[PDB]
């Protein structure tokens, strides 16, 4: 954990989080985000810190995927990659919904 | 919000998991 000693499950690109373009990196036990062309992740959340997950449909000028944490905080991920947004939006959702039941289990 | 955060135009989701909290 913390260090780059974990495998990457999914690498999403041109993912804008908080109006800034970066990349969405899915990890074995957590989800992280880092701006485009960067090596230092700015956001990191373990699948056990995620309470709920929502998914913003197509139709907007921005496609999104958000994680509602038990703390009340919410991390909405905007897939601004015209070429893989929709496709990666599902890929992340899929991995998340599949990983969540493995980490999410503590009556909270 | 205070600035131009995500809720600038966002809360039209399908909340994949809005029930279980186990």
């Amino acid at each position: 954990m913390a260090t780059s000693s974990e495998e990457v499950l999914l690498i999403v690109k041109k993912v804008r989080q908080k109006k800034q373009d970066g990349a969405l990196y899915l990890m074995a036990e957590r989800i992280a985000w880092a701006p485009e062309g960067k090596d230092r992740f700015t956001i990191s959340h373990m699948y056990a810190d995620i309470k709920c997950q929502k998914i913003s449909p197509e139709g907007k000028a921005k496609i999104q995927l958000q994680l509602v944490l038990h703390a009340g905080d919410t991390t909405n991920f905007h897939f601004s990659n015209e070429s893989t947004a929709v496709k990666e939006r599902d890929a992340v959702k899929d991995l998340l919904q599949q990983l969540l039941p493995k980490f999410k289990r503590k009556a909270n | 919000d205070d600035l131009m955060l995500s809720p600038d135009d966002i809360e039209q989701w399908f909340t994949e998991d809005p029930g279980p909290d186990e």
